[PDB]
RNA sequence: AUAUAGACAGCAGGACGGUGGCCAUGGAAGUCGGAAUCCGCUAAGGAGUGUGUAACAACUCACCUGCCGAAUCAACUAGCCC
């Protein structure tokens, strides 16, 4: 069992992030463009899917 | 476009002094001395007065990419001032669902042993960067305190600790176990 | 509070429903009305209006009385089966009549375009009954 | 639209300040729209209240100050989430009613609580299916007559600390009186006079 | 203690919600460690105990016996605090000096057990032997030879069947 | 296009009453859907851009306000580079 504040701290690094639709890169939650060249710094981003 | 001049000034507190050796900044304060050279950036560093100790960073005829470096240098120098005056303290929390994470701090805080991460028999030995001391907090039950003068060294040590306890071949959205940087602050709170 | 209270609202009306209605689903909240309660509530709630009829009930530990708030669309659909200005002028007399008001004309301005489901020319240039209610 | 809005607002402010000679400047804390409606209804009978943009306020009372002197001394004092209540009544009659009609605001999550409260040892009165929040917070509760009972006095909150989500929902379900605040008078202005 | 309280509270609330109340014929059915409807230990190593046994042994250290232990258990469990320095019970979370007091349940049940746990896991022979003598734990041959987790199982079985 | 009648970005609040608006209903209460877009409080509030709750609820947005005190934003277009 994990209490909610520690769960939020873990989720800040593990779940609250953006994923590039082209190259699956793990980006910070406020990202607008991917940081990686192989997708061409695309702006096709989606939220990381939740366990809910 | 080439901008004629881009400058930025950092104020220096009275208890700390700064010496320039070309583009090498030596910041001596109550807690120690932080020395860092910026020879990879073509800027001009100057100390202004004998009264309030302003440090000016100047870039002449720079395009956008090298105008971006002036505030980078200024922020680095401010971090050096902050480190030698108040220091840097990173508080990390170890979170776990079933297996408690046992952390043992070896000699002088320079080595960290993680024992029971996710119940595995492997022992994680993480060596701190020089000048960074790790300790087990007496205020919280699962808390590591990393204290030092260099923000990059302290944060690199914290990142090493965080990345050592990485869940593999499992859903990381479910297996949230590990040591994570809870907060970043200073020592002495002044 | 007599160990149980009936503050909760309902959104049933028109057809009796009973078993088809969600009143048995509310039932386990208070355990008092049950079928012998929702049937006798619907007996008085058959009309006023013949629509969804969002209404509140008050429990006397054996029987329930029902009060229907003067919802604009509810009362206008009850009225319906043209201007008909007087019926909407008189339908707002017995309501709560708060509407964050500053004058009596605000309520009739509200209901004139609540009837839009064109009743907007009156809203544009209305010059009648500004102080009729007070 | 925006320009006409601002022009109409300027006209409203200048006519209101010309009409009403006595006004109290009053700070707005974390207050709700329901409280705004309640104050509007409870005050619109005898006086009026004004709460808009501070830049609008200063510009209106500065640029068109030529119509009456003894007004520029408000300018270095109108700061923060503040507004003006315009009344023809007197200071005590406004102050006592405005200090009495304070809505008991609950414990919203993410809100600082300078005041201190402490839960006593008393029966909750609710069903025994809400022990999860008590156990998560660390509260010893036991079954008694089909209701949850607080067997020991515990420290709930201190002064000047953040409120967690579990504490906020506990105070929401407890149906007790938490720390509360509302529209509080900063100072007064009666024809060119500054007091408390 | 918090986990035990979580489980006891869960049992009480579940039976209260999903069954009849105290006004029913069965009466007060919600469990209480102070009454003796709650047990601890592990059946894997064959050792179990209730508040009754430790209350009985503490009354023995300090009809009549049953009446003593009946209201002794009421202090054995609960949100009560015993100060080892004071030597007497207290109902206040703050001591007159200022030191935080351990609760009675932990301080005078779980603490000797944690002493013997730490001793027998860290292989402190002097601590294990002295705790055996302080708790008059009876042991036989083929059980007085081992040390570690099997000795922990044996000592738990013999001291607390 | 916005901006000293104080922009933009950050940090902090309000984001309502009728109305848990009508026809959809077994809950859809602002968001599984069909129509229309009212009024007032005003600092603003869509009888709703999204998350979601069985459903409530609890969040977020566009809308305004507070701190902040000088410029900022958007959509395109075409050179080299990817
Ligand atoms: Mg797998
Ligand atoms: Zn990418």
């Amino acid at each position: 069992i994990i209490e909610p504040s520690l769960r939020q701290l873990a989720q800040k690094y593990n779940c609250d992030k953006m994923i590039c639709r082209k190259c699956y890169a793990r980006l910070h939650p406020r990202a607008v463009n991917c940081r990686k060249k192989k997708c061409g710094h695309t702006n096709n981003l989606r939220p990381k899917k939740k366990v809910k | 476009m080439k901008t004629i001049l881009s400058n930025q000034t950092v104020d220096i507190p009275e208890n700390v002094d700064i010496t320039l050796k070309g583009r090498t900044v030596i910041v001596k304060g109550p807690r120690g001395t932080l020395r860092r050279d910026f020879n990879h950036i073509n800027v001009e560093l100057s100390l202004l007065g004998k009264k309030k100790k302003r440090l000016r960073v100047d870039k002449w005829w720079g395009n956008r990419k090298e105008l971006a470096t002036v505030r980078t240098i200024c922020s680095h120098v401010q971090n050096m001032i902050k480190g030698v005056t108040l220091g840097f303290r990173y508080k990390m929390r170890s979170v776990y669902a079933h297996f408690p994470i046992n952390v043992v701090i070896q000699e002088n805080g320079s080595l960290v042993e993680i024992r029971n991460f996710l119940g595995e028999k492997y022992i994680r030995r993480v060596r701190m960067r020089p000048g960074v001391a790790c300790s087990v907090s007496q205020a919280q039950k699962d808390e590591l305190i990393l204290e030092g003068n260099d923000i990059e060294l302290v944060s690199n040590s914290a990142a090493l600790i965080q990345q050592a306890t990485t869940v593999k071949n499992k859903d990381i959205r479910k297996f949230l176990d590990g040591i994570y940087v809870s907060e970043k602050g200073t020592v002495q709170q002044a | 509070p007599n160990e149980i209270k009936v503050v909760y609202l309902r959104c049933t009306g028109g057809e009796v429903g009973a078993t088809s209605a969600l009143a048995p689903k509310i039932g386990p909240l208070g355990l008092s009305p049950k079928k012998v309660g929702d049937d006798i509530a619907k007996a008085t709630g058959d009309w006023k209006g013949l629509r969804i009829t969002v209404k509140l009930t008050i429990q006397n530990r054996q029987a329930q009385i029902e009060v229907v708030p003067s919802a604009s669309a509810l009362i206008i659909k009850a009225l319906k089966e043209i201007t008909f200005d007087e019926i909407v002028n008189i339908a707002r007399q017995m309501r709560h009549r708060s509407l964050a008001r500053e004058l009596s004309g605000t309520i009739k301005e509200i209901l004139g375009t609540a009837q839009s489901v064109h009743p907007h020319d009156i809203i544009d240039d209305i010059n009648s009954g500004a102080v009729e209610c007070p | 639209d925006r320009a006409t809005w601002k022009s109409n607002y300027f006209l409203k402010i200048i006519q209101l300040l010309d009409d009403y000679p006595k006004c109290f400047i009053v700070g707005a804390d974390n207050v709700g729209s329901k409280q705004m409606q309640q104050i509007r209804m409870s005050l619109r009978g005898k006086a009026v209240v004004l709460m808009g943009k501070n830049t609008m306020m200063r510009k209106a009372i500065r640029g068109h100050l030529e119509n009456n002197p003894a007004l520029e001394k408000l300018l270095p004092h109108i700061r923060g989430n503040v507004g003006f209540v315009f009344t023809k009544e007197d200071l005590t009659e406004i102050r006592d009613m405005l200090l009495a009609n304070k809505v008991p605001a609950a414990a919203r999550a993410g809100a600082i609580a300078p005041c201190e409260v402490t839960v006593p040892a008393q029966n909750t009165g609710l069903g025994p299916e809400k022990t999860s929040f008590f156990q998560a917070l660390g509260i010893t509760t036991k079954i008694s007559r089909g209701t949850i009972e607080i067997l020991s006095d515990v420290q709930l909150i201190k002064t000047g600390d953040k409120v967690g989500a579990s504490e906020a929902t506990l105070l929401n379900m407890l149906n007790i009186s938490p720390f509360s605040f509302g529209l509080v008078i900063q100072q007064v202005f009666d024809n060119g006079s500054i007091y408390n | 203690y918090q986990t035990f309280q979580r489980i006891v509270e869960n049992v009480n609330v579940i039976i209260s919600t999903y069954g009849e109340g105290e006004s029913g014929p069965m009466g007060n059915i919600m469990i209480d460690p102070v009454l003796g409807t709650v047990g601890f230990g592990s059946g894997l190593h064959g050792w179990a105990f209730t508040l009754k046994q430790f209350a009985e042994m503490y009354v023995a250290k300090f009809a009549e016996r049953a009446k003593k232990v009946e209201d002794m258990m009421k202090k054995l469990w609960g949100d009560r605090y015993f100060d080892p320095a004071n030597g007497k019970f207290s109902k206040s979370a703050t001591s007159p000096e200022g030191k935080k007091l351990p609760r009675t349940f932990c301080q005078l049940i779980l603490d000797p057990i944690f002493k013997v746990f730490d001793a027998i896991m860290n292989f402190k022979k002097e601590e294990t032997a002295k705790l055996i003598e302080k708790l008059d734990i009876k042991l036989d041959s083929e059980d007085k030879d081992k040390e570690g987790k099997p000795l922990l199982k044996a000592v738990m079985r013999r001291w607390l069947p």
